[PDB]
């Protein structure tokens, strides 16, 4: 159906995919995860 | 050397719990009262 | 320090019109079979509970996480309802840190497991005098399930030489002993405390009362504190915030979503200047700040 | 899913267009899943089908953009007690066309989006995209750890 | 004991001192198996 052939690359995460790690709602603080 | 070994020999406590060593713990018991015995080391270990 | 006693009671509650289906999920005509359980999610319903005292009665209600008891004062965060149908003597490897087939290979819990199994015996709605067939186990699965993991494919494995099916029908039949008799199996299963909820027990929450010591009631967290408006701007999936200490300093409103700082009544030091028993019964009081 | 075929239940999750929509059946998957012209092109059948609901309603239309690549849309899919939480983020990020190909500096947080009840194994997972009506790739790209 | 599967259902199935999840991966010193008959209220009794 497709043969368009396929391209990649091994690029770097930069500090990229941080997430709230839980619900509770902080502010002014350093937390540990 | 004394304050060092008494620190070293004192691992052996059990604190009240079924074992003094982590991995029977870990080995007999699954996660949910594995958590209390290694809970317990964790104080004993942490007072010492 | 000086002590200020709460005078007031403010309930907050998300404003719930419906009752849970409770005739949906233990009334069902039918139930699934345990490898391939049903699961329903619950939401925007009061969680009352006590509907069911009239007709129905179960033989297993324990609990995990959560006490029986305080169940009607709380509200409850991604609320399922998983049900079943299990023999009689596999209703206890519903629980938490439970081996047996059914454990291993149809239905597990989690080891922090929060929420309570419900069980009740199914007789004369699943099993005849002939013999009912339509409910299956299954027996091998060549890996033990993870909690709340589901396997419904259809798949042989080898028993010595020859390959059987690895789904096990369930023989129900009228007075077969009630081991063998077949049980229907609820497990609800919710977090608590830790985010927007929109299922509560029936609780009659009150107005605001603001600027005052109370004991207030914010989805199911119970505490006494002082209310003021808060300029804290929560990101619709926070209910509750913390200091640098774990205390519940702030919380969202469920009925007008705005942020209540919660402050403790008590502060001041306090210290009393006496002379000697026997001296004088006269103090001073020093009251800093 | 695990296998991505018909012997075994899988996840389909996917924006149609108007909706966000889960679909956990068992899909006898087509050899490559993808839209072609605002149409799905994913599976052949789907019978034993457990989940099905829509998650959001967000209008994202099917229509190609001229220029340079504008904002960048990040995800966290984890597993946990068998429910896929979703963790998403969407910020500006324009990139040329001809550039160099890497992930912007600082930090953006991910906000819970999502708990989809799926209780399945997942090991594998692929990516959905759309063609032109000729069946010609978009100009995109899409990372993944 | 997953051989027992097929067949054998318990109604009564405590373990003391080793979690039942991790039998699979332990090993045992001087076992042994003591078999009767009792009544059915009087299961309850053969526990510590
Ligand atoms: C969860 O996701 C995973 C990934 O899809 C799925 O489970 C794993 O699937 C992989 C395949 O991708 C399996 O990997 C292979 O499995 C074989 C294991 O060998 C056992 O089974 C053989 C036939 O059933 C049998 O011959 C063999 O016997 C050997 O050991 C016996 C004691 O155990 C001994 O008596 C015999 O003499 C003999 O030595 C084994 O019992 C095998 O081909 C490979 O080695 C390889 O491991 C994994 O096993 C699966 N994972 C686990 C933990 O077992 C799974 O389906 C997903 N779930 C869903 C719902 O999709
Ligand atoms: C498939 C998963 C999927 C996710 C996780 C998703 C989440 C998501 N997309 C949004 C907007 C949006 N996001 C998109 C499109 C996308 N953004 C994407 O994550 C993807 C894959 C597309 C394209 C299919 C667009 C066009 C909007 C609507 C913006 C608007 O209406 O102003 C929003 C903001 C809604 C609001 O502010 O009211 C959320 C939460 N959308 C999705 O379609
Ligand atoms: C569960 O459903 C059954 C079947 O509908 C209900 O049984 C009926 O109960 C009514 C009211 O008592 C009787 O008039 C009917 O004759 C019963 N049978 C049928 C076939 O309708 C049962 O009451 C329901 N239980 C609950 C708690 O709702
Ligand atoms: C999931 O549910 C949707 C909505 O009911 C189904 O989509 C419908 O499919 C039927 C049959 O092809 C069409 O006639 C309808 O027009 C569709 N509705 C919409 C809103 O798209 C979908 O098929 C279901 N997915 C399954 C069964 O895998
Ligand atoms: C299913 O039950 C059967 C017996 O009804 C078991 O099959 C026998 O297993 C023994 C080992 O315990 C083999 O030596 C025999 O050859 C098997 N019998 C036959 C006829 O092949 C079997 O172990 C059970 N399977 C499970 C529990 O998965
Ligand atoms: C012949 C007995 C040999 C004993 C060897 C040492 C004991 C270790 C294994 C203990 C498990 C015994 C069978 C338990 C079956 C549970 C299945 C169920 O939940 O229904
Ligand atoms: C019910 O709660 C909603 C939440 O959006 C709120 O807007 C509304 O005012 C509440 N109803 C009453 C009668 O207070
Ligand atoms: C399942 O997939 C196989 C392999 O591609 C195919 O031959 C078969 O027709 C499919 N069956 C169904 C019911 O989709
Ligand atoms: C899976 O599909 C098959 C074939 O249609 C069917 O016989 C079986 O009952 C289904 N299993 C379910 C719905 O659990």
């Amino acid at each position: 159906n497709i043969t368009y052939g396929s391209h990649h690359l091994y690029v770097s995460s930069r500090t990229r995919g941080v997430y709230y790690p839980d619900d509770a709602f902080r502010s002014s603080t350093n937390v540990l995860h | 050397a004394q304050a060092l070994n008494t620190l070293v020999k004192q691992l052996s406590s059990n604190f009240g719990a079924i074992s003094s060593v982590l991995n029977d713990i870990i080995s007999r018991l699954d996660k949910v009262e594995a958590e209390v015995q290694i809970d317990r080391l964790i104080t004993g270990r942490l007072q010492s | 320090n000086f002590r200020v006693q709460p005078q007031d009671t403010v309930v907050r509650f998300p404003n719930i019109t419906n009752l849970c289906p409770f005739s949906e999920v233990f009334n069902a005509t039918t139930f699934a079979s345990v490898y391939a359980w049903n699961r329903k999610r619950i939401s925007n319903c009061v969680a009352d509970y006590s509907v069911l005292y009239n007709s129905t009665s179960f033989s297993t209600f324990q609990c995990y996480g959560v006490s029986s008891t305080k169940l009607n004062d709380l509200c409850f965060t991604n609320v399922y309802a998983d049900s079943f149908v299990v023999r009689g003597d596999e209703v206890r490897q519903i629980a938490p840190g439970q081996t047996g087939v059914i454990a291993d290979y149809n239905y597990k819990l989690p080891d922090d497991f929060t929420g309570c199994v419900l069980a009740w015996n199914s007789r004369n709605q699943d099993a005849s005098t002939s013999g009912n067939f339509n409910y299956y186990y299954r027996i091998w699965r060549s890996e033990k399930l993870r909690p709340f993991e589901r396997d419904i494919a259809h798949y042989d494995y080898q028993v010595g030489t020859q390959f059987k099916s690895s789904l096990k029908n369930y023989g129900f039949y009228s007075s077969a002993g009630d081991s063998h008799q077949p049980y229907r199996v609820v497990v609800l299963s919710f977090e608590l405390l830790n985010a927007p909820a929109t299922v509560c027990g029936p609780k009659q929450s009150t107005e605001l009362i603001k600027n005052k010591c109370v004991n207030f009631n914010f989805n199911g967290l119970t505490g006494t504190g002082v209310l003021t408006d808060s300029n804290k701007k929560f990101q619709s999936f926070q209910q509750f915030g913390r200091d640098v200490s774990d205390f519940t300093d702030s919380v969202k409103d469920p009925k007008t979503l705005e942020v209540l700082d919660i402050t403790p009544c008590s502060y001041g030091g306090v210290s009393v200047i006496t002379p000697g028993t026997n001296a004088s019964t006269q103090v001073a009081v020093l009251y800093q700040d | 899913g695990t296998t991505l075929d018909n012997d075994t239940q899988s996840v389909l999750l996917y924006n149609d267009g108007t909706h966000v929509r889960v679909e956990v059946c068992t899909f006898h998957f087509c050899p490559t899943p993808v839209f072609s012209a605002s149409s799905p092109h994913l599976y052949s059948s789907a019978f034993n089908c457990t989940l099905n609901y829509t998650l959001a309603s967000v209008r994202a239309d099917f229509t190609e953009v001229d220029g340079s690549f504008k904002t960048i849309r990040e995800f966290v899919f984890k597993l946990q007690d068998g429910s896929l939480n979703v963790y998403y983020a969407s910020t500006s990020y324009v990139l040329a066309i001809g550039a160099t190909s890497q992930l912007p500096s600082g930090v953006t947080p991910l906000v819970p989006l999502w708990k989809i009840p799926i209780g399945l194994n997942i090991t594998n997972f692929k990516t959905l995209v759309y063609l032109r009506s000729d069946n010609t790739p978009l100009q995109a790209a899409y990372v993944v750890g």
